C-alpha cells in the first residue's frame, strides 16, 4: 500500500540513498541481509511501503540506482548492506557527463532514459499502489541534475497525478566546486519549476556548520551529512510508515506547503541535535526543541529566514507527550515570532505527530517550513549566471551537446519571474 | 421497536464510531465476538446470541480501517461494513468531495439503504467526522446531501470535529471548514462542538491527567453520545426523541449548531472526593470552563437549555435546581425565548469502562444548548479565511480538482450572512 | 408418481450432472453405491434398496467420463449410461454437430427413449451443457431437435454455460454460440444463465472465498437445480410444475431466455453473522450484483418474476415482502404485463454438503425472471461476431466440416432479429 | 491416447529433442533408463502421449531421430538418457548435405525418405490415436530444412487431417553463419506455407540476448537455449499431458491461432525467467508475469511486436491461483496495450490453465502470441534473397542437384505475397 519508489542520481545521491536504506533497516528491524528481527509489530506492519515481498521471509528496498559511472556503484554495493539490493536495480553508464547538465541529459542520458523508465515502471507495476516518488541528486553536479530533470519530466508525462518530492542538493554559495555548476542549477531549476510538485532545498555549508558547531565535531565528514539526511528521511516518512494519533503522509504535507504551483521550494529541518555531554545535561522536553525549531544555527539551506518571511510551517513529532502542549507552544511561537512570520496566513503551523520515535531517540523533530529566504539564494544564482554568461565563457561544452542561446535566456527569465513572485509575496 | 444508523467518515470518524460501539457493547455486556430488547436500537438479531453494529466505516485511507480490523473486535464487526479507500484527500475538501468521493459514495449510499431496509423503525442517522480532515469534510458533506435527497425529512444528527482556533492539523483547514459548512448548511439538522484544546485542558485540570491520549477524547465523544442516546436505548420518566431535539433548537433553519457539555468528568480518586447533587453538578456544568467549547457563552445570549439526566435523579430536585439556575444573572436568555427548557430523565446510570478516565457513577447530566458564543468562533474562522485567501493561497490545490475561485467566495459570503444573522 | 430425465453433454455438462446427482444423493441419503417415494423422480426402484440416476453422460472426449468412472460413485452410476467419445470437437460447433455427433446421436436418442419407456410420468427433460464447448454446443443442439421431433410438445429445460463477455476459453466462441442459438431457438423451451465471471465475483465478495474452484460453480448449478426441482421432489403449499415455468415466461416463443439467481450465498461464519428474513433476502437477491448474470437488469424492463421459497416461509410474509418490492421504483415492469408474479412454496429446507461453501440453512429463495438486460449481452455478442467474422476468420475450420459461409450469415441476421424483437 | 510422434532434424534439432526428452523424464518422473519413479499419479496417468508401452515396467520416448551424419548421433546416444531410446529410432545418413537444401532434399534425402516414412508410419500404427506431430529443425541449416520440408510434405499427403506444429529455428539476422542459408530459409518457408498447419519461429539472437541479460549470464551456451526450448515444449504440451481446470490441446491452440491458412507463424513465449538473487527477492505473483508477458526483452523471435500489431494472444498457466485474476489482468493488458493490439479482434487473449506446475517451479507461463512483427523478418529475408540472387552467386551448388530459375522465382513470389498479406492485415 502507498508504495514509494526511490531513485538516486549522482555519487552523493547514491550515498544518501544507501545511508537512508541502512537507517530504514534500523527503524524497521531489518538486518544487513534483509531478514526481519524487529521486536514490535509496528516496524513490520507497514514494511511494504519501502520493501517488496521477497521469498524466504526477506525484504528488499524499493530503490533504483542510476549513475553514469560504476565507481560509486561498486563502493555502494561492496559497502554495508550491499546484499539487500538485487543486482538488477544497479544500472550504470560508462562515460560520465563530467559535471555537465547537457551531456548527462542528452548525450549519455539518451541511452539511460530507457533503462530508468523501464525500472521505474517495473517498480510501479509490481506494487499495489504507488503513492509517490522520492529522488535524491545534487544540483551542483552536472549528470545528477540531468537525471533528476529527465526523471521528473518522464514521471510528469507518465504519472501526472502521483505527487512526489525531490531532495536535490543545491551547490554551496561559498565554494565553487564546479565552474559550470551555475548552468547545472539553472537548468535543474528551470525543469523543477515545471516537472516537480514540491522540492526541498538542501545546501551544503549550512549542514557543514551544523556539524561543526551544533554537534561540536572538529572533523565533519560526508557520513554525518548522510546521517542527518537520513534523519530527515525518517522524519518526513514516519507518519506514513508508522501509526500515529495524527496520521499524515506526503500528500498532506504537499497540500499544506504549496500555495502556488511555482511556489514549491522548502527548506527541511531536524531536531534535537546534541552531543553526549550535552544530552545528559540538556532538557529532554518540548521547549528545548521549540527554541531549536526556529534558529539560524540549526538551519538547513543557507539563507536566513529572518531577513524574509515564513510562508507556513509544518512540524512532525515522534514521542510520548500531549498534544495541547504542542498547540500552546505553536501559539507562543506565533506570539513571539510574529514579525518573522506572515500576517496574512494565520495559524500557519502544520501540526502532526507520529507515535513511534526513531531508534535510539525517544524524540525526534523534523521542521518543514517555507520562507522567502530562498529568494536571496535564487537572486544570487541569477546574478552569477548573468555575470559569467555575459562573458560567454564555458558555453562551448554545452553548445556541443545541442544547446542554444535563447533557451538559457528563457531559463534565466523563468528564475527572474520566480524571484519576482517570491519578492511580491514578501 | 426501532433502530438508528451511525456513520463514520475519516480517521476521527472511524475512531469515534469504534469508541461509541465499544461503549454500546460493554454497556450491554457484548463480548468481542457478539454474545452474552432496547439493545436492538443499534444491533440486529440473527441466528443465536448474535449482534452486529448498524454502522458503516468508510475512509479515503485504509490505515484506520486496517487498525479497526486488527483489534480483538474483528468478530464483533461484520467485515463488509468496513470500507477501505486508496487515495486520502489529505485535508482537501474538494479532493474527497469530487475526485475519490464520487466513485465510492455509491456502495455506501446503497448499503446503508439496506441498513434502513431491515430497520423499519429508523429513528435517524448519526454522523461522526472532522472538519479538518479532507475526507471527513468532503465525503461527509456529499453523503449528507445524499441522505437528504434519499430520505427527505428523516432526522439526521452530525458529530463534527471542528478544528480549534489555535489547534489545526492542517493550515488549509479554513478552506475545508468553510466549504463543508456552506455545502451542508441547508441539510445539517443539528451539528455539535468538539474542541480538542478544550478537551485537553479539561482533562488536565478536571481529571488531572497530565498526559492524556486520544482515548480520553474517544470516550469524551462516547459519553456524550451515550447520554444523548440513553433515552432511545433506555426508558425514563420523560424520554426524549431525536425529532424533539431539532424541534426545540431549530425554530429557524439557519441556526442549528448547538454546543454540548458533560457533567461530571471526575476520576475515581476525585470521585471519592465528590458525590453528585443536582444543584452543584448543574451549576458546575453551566460554568464556561467546564464546557468543552473554547467560547465563553456569557459573551452573547442563550438560545435554549436542555437537560439529560440519567440515573436516580428526582424531577422535583431538577425543577428546583433549574429554577435557581434561572434566577441568577450569570445566565441570560433572548427576549422572545423565555421558556426554552426541556428535561429528559432516564433511569439508566452512566456506564464505566475498565481502565478509563471517568469514574463509575450512578447519576449524570448532559449539558445541551446553542449559545451565541459560537458566532465568535465563526467570525474568527471567517476572518482567518479572509486573511489567508486574500492573497489566494493553496487555492491551486482545489483548482487542480477542477473549479475556479468563485464558489470559495460565495461560500465565504454565505457564512458571513450566517454570522450576521445572529 | 412421475420422473424426469437429465442430459449432460461436454465437460461442463458432465461435471454439472455429476454435481447435481451428488446433491440428489446426499439430500436423500444415498451412499455411493445406492442404498440407505418422491426420490423416484430421479431414481429407479429395482431389486433391493437400489437407486440409479436417470441420466446419460455423453461427451466427444472421454476424459470427463473417465474421471466420473474413477470416483467413489462408480457403483452409484450404471456403467452403460456413461458414453465415451473419441474425437472432441475442440470448441467447434460444426465438428460436434456433423462429424462426430451424427454417428453417436443414435445410441443416446435411442436409450433415453427407454429411459422414457420405464418413466411413464416423464415430466420433462433437463439439459446441461456449455455454449463455449464445441461438443456442448453442437451435440446438445442436435439432440435438442431430436428430442423435439421424437417427443413433440414434451417439456424440455436447458442449462447452458454461456461464455462471459470477457471470459472465453476459445476465441471461436462467438461462432459456436451464434450457431447453437440460431439452431435450437425454435425448440429451446427455456434456457438460463451461467456467467463464470459473475460466479467468481460473487464467491469472492459474498462467500469471501479468495481462492474458489469449479466445485463452487458445480453447486452453484447444483443449488439452482435443487431449488427449481424441490417442487417436483417435495410437496409444498403451492408446488410448481415444469409446464407452468414455460407457461408464465413464454407468452411469445421468441423470448424464452430467463436469468436465474440464488439467495443467499453465505458461508457458515457469515451465516452466524446473518439469519434470513423474507424482506432482506429478497431485496438482496433483486440487487443486480447479487445476480450471477453480468448484465444490469435496471437497463431495461422486467418481464415477470417467480419466487421459489423452500423451508419455513410464511405465505403472508411472502405477499407483504413482494408487495413492498413492487412499490419501490428500482423495479419496473412492462406496461402489458402488470401481474406476472408466481410464487412456489416448499417445506423442504435447502440441503448442505459437508465441506462446502454454502452454509446449512432451513430456508432459501430462488430468483427467477427474464430481464431485458439479456438483450445487452446478445447485442454485444452479435457485435463481436460481426467484428471477428467481418474479415472471415476461423471460417475455414467450419468449411472443412463441409459448409460455406451462408448459414453463418443468416444465423447472424436471425439473432439480430431476436435482439431487435425486444 | 492422442499420441504425438517427435521427429528431429539436424544437429540442433537432435540436441533440442534430446533435452526435451530429459525434461519430460523429469516432469513425468522417469529416470535415465526409463523406469518410473514419480510421486504422483498425474505424471504417469498420461505417460502414453510421449511414451510407449514397454515391457518390464518401462517407458521409451515416442521419438524419431534423423540426420545425414552420425557424429551428433553418437554424442546424443552416448550422452545423458541415451539408453531410453531404442537403437531402431536412430537412422542416419553418411554423406551430409553440407548446409544445402537441395542436397538434403533430393540427393541424400532420396535414400532417407523411405526410412523416415517407415519409422513414422510404424510409430503411428503402433499407437492408439495419433493426435499430431511435432518437428524440430533449423532453417539456417541446409539438410535440416530439407528433412523438415520433406517430412511435412509426406505427412500432408499421408495424414491431411492430423494437425501439427513445426519448431523451426530461423537463422539469426545479425550473423550469417551460412552463405547459402537464405536459400535454405527461402525453400523451407516456401514449403511451410503449403505443408504445415502452424509454425513457431525461433530466432537465435533473441534467446541469446535473453540468456545474456534477463538470466544475467556472462557465458551463454547451447544448453540454456535447449533448456528454454524445453520449457516451451512443456508449456505448450502440459495442457494435453496434464489435467487442467481449463483443459486444452494443440488443436485448441491451432484453432485459436490460425485466421488464414497462409497466416500461421507465431512466436512462442516463456516466463518467469529470473536468477537466484532476484527470485528470492521478486514477487512470485501474476502481475510480475503479466509485466513479463508483453516485452521486447523476454521476447522470442527477433522482431519487435510494438512496430506491428498483435493478431491474437494465447496464455497458458500452471500453478495455484483463481481464474478471475487472470481474466482481469488480460482485460487490463488490453486496456493499456490497445495501440499495440488489434482493434478488430476483441478479447484476442486465449486463456487456459494447466493445474500441474513444472518440476522445480510453482508457476510457469508460456506466451503464445502472433503479431505482424514477423513481417519485418520476412521482408528482410526477401530483400536479402533478391540482393544475392541478382548476382547469381552460389547457384551452381543448387543447380547441380536439379534446381531451376523460375522455381526460386515463384518461391520469392510466394514470400512476397505472404508479406503483402501480412502488411494488409497490419
Ligand atoms: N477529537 C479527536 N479528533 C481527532 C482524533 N483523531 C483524528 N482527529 C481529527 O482529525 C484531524 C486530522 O486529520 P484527519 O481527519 O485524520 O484527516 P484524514 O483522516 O487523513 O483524511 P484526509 O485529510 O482527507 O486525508 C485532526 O484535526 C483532528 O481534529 C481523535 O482521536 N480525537
Ligand atoms: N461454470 C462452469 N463451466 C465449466 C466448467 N467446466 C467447463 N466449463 C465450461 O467449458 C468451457 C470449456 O470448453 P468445454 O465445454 O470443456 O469443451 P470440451 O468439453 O472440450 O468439448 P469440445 O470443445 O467440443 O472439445 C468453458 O468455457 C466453461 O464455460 C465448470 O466446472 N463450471
Ligand atoms: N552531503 C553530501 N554531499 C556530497 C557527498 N558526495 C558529494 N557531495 C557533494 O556533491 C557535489 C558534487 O556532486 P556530484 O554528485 O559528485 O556531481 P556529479 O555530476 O555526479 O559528478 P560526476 O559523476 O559527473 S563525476 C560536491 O559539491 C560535494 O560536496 C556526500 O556524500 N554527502
Ligand atoms: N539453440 C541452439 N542452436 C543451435 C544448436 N546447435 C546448432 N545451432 C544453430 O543451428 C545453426 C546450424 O544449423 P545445423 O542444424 O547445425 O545445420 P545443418 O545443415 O544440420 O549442418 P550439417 O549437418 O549439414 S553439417 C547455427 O546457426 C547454430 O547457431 C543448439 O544446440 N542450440
Amino acid at each position: 500500500m502507498r508504495e514509494i519508489v526511490h531513485i538516486q542520481a549522482g555519487q552523493c545521491g547514491n550515498q544518501i540513498g544507501a545511508k537512508f536504506w541502512e537507517i530504514i533497516s534500523d527503524e524497521h528491524g531489518i538486518d544487513a541481509t534483509g531478514a526481519y528481527h524487529g521486536d514490535s509489530d509496528l516496524q513490520l506492519e507497514r514494511i511494504n511501503v519501502y520493501y517488496n515481498e521477497a521469498s524466504g521471509g526477506k525484504y528488499v528496498p524499493r530503490a533504483v540506482l542510476v549513475d553514469l559511472e560504476p565507481g560509486t556503484m561498486d563502493s555502494v554495493r561492496s559497502g554495508p548492506f550491499g546484499q539487500i539490493f538485487r543486482p538488477d536495480n544497479f544500472v550504470f553508464g560508462q562515460s560520465g557527463a563530467g559535471n555537465n547538465w547537457a551531456k548527462g541529459h542528452y548525450t549519455e542520458g539518451a541511452e539511460l532514459v530507457d533503462s530508468v523508465l523501464d525500472v521505474v515502471r517495473k517498480e510501479a507495476e509490481s506494487c499495489d499502489c504507488l503513492q509517490g516518488f522520492q529522488l535524491t541528486h545534487s544540483l551542483g553536479g552536472g549528470t545528477g541534475s540531468g537525471m533528476g530533470t529527465l526523471l521528473i519530466s518522464k514521471i510528469r508525462e507518465e504519472y501526472p497525478d502521483r505527487i512526489m518530492n525531490t531532495y536535490s542538493v543545491v551547490p554551496s554559495p561559498k565554494v565553487s566546486d564546479t565552474v559550470v555548476e551555475p548552468y547545472n542549477a539553472t537548468l535543474s531549476v528551470h525543469q523543477l519549476v515545471e516537472n516537480t510538485d514540491e522540492t526541498y532545498c538542501i545546501d551544503n555549508e549550512a549542514l557543514y556548520d551544523i556539524c561543526f558547531r551544533t554537534l561540536k565535531l572538529t572533523t565533519p565528514t560526508y557520513g554525518d551529512l548522510n546521517h542527518l539526511v537520513s534523519l530527515t528521511m525518517s522524519g518526513v516518512t514516519t507518519c506514513l510508515r508508522f501509526p500515529g494519533q495524527l496520521n499524515a503522509d506526503l500528500r498532506k504535507l504537499a497540500v499544506n506547503m504549496v500555495p502556488f504551483p511555482r511556489l514549491h521550494f522548502f527548506m527541511p529541518g531536524f531536531a534535537p541535535l546534541t552531543s553526549r555531554g550535552s544530552q545528559q545535561y540538556r532538557a529532554l522536553t518540548v521547549p528545548e526543541l521549540t527554541q531549536q525549531m526556529f534558529d539560524a544555527k540549526n538551519m538547513m539551506a543557507a539563507c536566513d529566514p529572518r531577513h524574509g518571511r515564513y510562508l507556513t510551517v509544518a512540524a512532525i513529532f515522534r514521542g510520548r507527550m500531549s498534544m495541547k502542549e504542542v498547540d500552546e507552544q505553536m501559539l507562543n511561537i506565533q506570539n513571539k515570532n510574529s514579525s518573522y512570520f506572515v500576517e496574512w496566513i494565520p495559524n500557519n503551523v502544520k501540526t502532526a505527530v507520529c507515535d513511534i520515535p526513531p531508534r535510539g531517540l525517544k524524540m525526534s523533530a523534523t521542521f518543514i517550513g517555507n520562507s522567502t529566504a530562498i529568494q536571496e539564494l535564487f537572486k544570487r544564482i541569477s546574478e552569477q549566471f548573468t555575470a559569467m554568461f555575459r562573458r560567454k565563457a564555458f558555453l562551448h561544452w554545452y553548445t556541443g551537446e545541442g544547446m542554444d542561446e535563447m533557451e538559457f535566456t528563457e531559463a534565466e527569465s523563468n528564475m527572474n519571474d520566480l524571484v519576482s513572485e517570491y519578492q511580491q509575496y514578501q | 421497536m426501532r433502530e438508528c444508523i451511525s456513520i463514520h467518515v475519516g480517521q476521527a470518524g472511524v475512531q469515534i464510531g469504534n469508541a461509541c460501539w465499544e461503549l454500546y457493547c460493554l454497556e450491554h455486556g457484548i463480548q468481542p465476538d457478539g454474545q452474552m430488547d432496547s439493545f436492538n436500537t443499534f444491533f440486529s438479531e440473527t441466528g443465536a446470541g448474535k449482534h452486529v453494529p448498524r454502522a458503516v466505516f468508510v475512509d479515503l485511507e485504509p490505515t484506520v480501517v486496517d487498525e479497526v480490523r486488527t483489534g480483538t473486535y474483528r468478530q464483533l464487526f461484520h467485515p463488509e461494513q468496513l470500507i477501505t479507500g486508496k487515495e486520502d484527500a489529505a485535508n482537501n475538501y474538494a479532493r474527497g468531495h469530487y475526485t475519490i468521493g464520487k466513485e465510492i459514495v455509491d456502495l455506501v449510499l446503497d448499503r446503508i439503504r439496506k441498513l434502513a431496509d431491515q430497520c423499519t423503525g429508523l429513528q435517524g442517522f448519526l454522523i461522526f467526522h472532522s472538519f479538518g480532515g479532507g475526507t471527513g469534510s468532503g465525503f461527509t458533506s456529499l453523503l449528507m446531501e445524499r441522505l437528504s435527497v434519499d430520505y427527505g425529512k428523516k432526522s439526521k444528527l452530525e458529530f463534527a470535529i471542528y478544528p480549534a482556533p489555535q489547534v489545526s492539523t492542517a493550515v488549509v483547514e479554513p478552506y475545508n471548514s468553510i466549504l463543508t459548512t456552506h455545502t451542508t448548511l441547508e441539510h445539517s439538522d443539528c451539528a455539535f462542538m468538539v474542541d480538542n484544546e478544550a478537551i485537553y485542558d479539561i482533562c488536565r485540570r478536571n481529571l488531572d491527567i497530565e498526559r492524556p491520549t486520544y482515548t480520553n477524547l474517544n470516550r469524551l465523544i462516547g459519553q456524550i453520545v451515550s447520554s444523548i442516546t440513553a433515552s432511545l436505548r433506555f426508558d425514563g420518566a420523560l424520554n426524549v426523541d431525536l425529532t424533539e431535539f431539532q424541534t426545540n433548537l431549530v425554530p429557524y433553519p439557519r441556526i442549528h449548531f448547538p454546543l454540548v457539555t458533560y457533567a461530571p468528568v471526575i476520576s475515581a480518586e476525585k470521585a471519592y472526593h465528590e458525590q453528585l447533587s443536582v444543584a452543584e453538578i448543574t451549576n458546575a456544568c453551566f460554568e464556561p470552563a467546564n464546557q468543552m467549547v473554547k467560547c465563553d457563552p456569557r459573551h452573547g445570549k442563550y438560545m435554549a437549555c436542555c437537560m439529560l439526566y440519567r440515573g436516580d435523579v428526582v424531577p422535583k430536585d431538577v425543577n428546583a435546581a433549574i429554577a435557581t439556575i434561572k434566577t441568577k444573572r450569570t445566565i441570560q436568555f433572548v427576549d422572545w425565548c423565555p421558556t426554552g427548557f426541556k428535561v429528559g430523565i432516564n433511569y439508566q446510570p452512566p456506564t464505566v469502562v475498565p481502565g478509563g478516565d471517568l469514574a463509575k457513577v450512578q447519576r449524570a447530566v448532559c449539558m445541551l444548548s446553542n449559545t451565541t458564543a459560537i458566532a465568535e468562533a465563526w467570525a474568527r474562522l471567517d476572518h482567518k479565511f479572509d486573511l489567508m485567501y486574500a492573497k489566494r493561497a493553496f487555492v491551486h490545490w482545489y483548482v487542480g480538482e477542477g473549479m475556479e475561485e468563485g464558489e470559495f467566495s460565495e461560500a465565504r459570503e454565505d457564512l458571513a450572512a450566517l454570522e450576521k444573522d445572529y
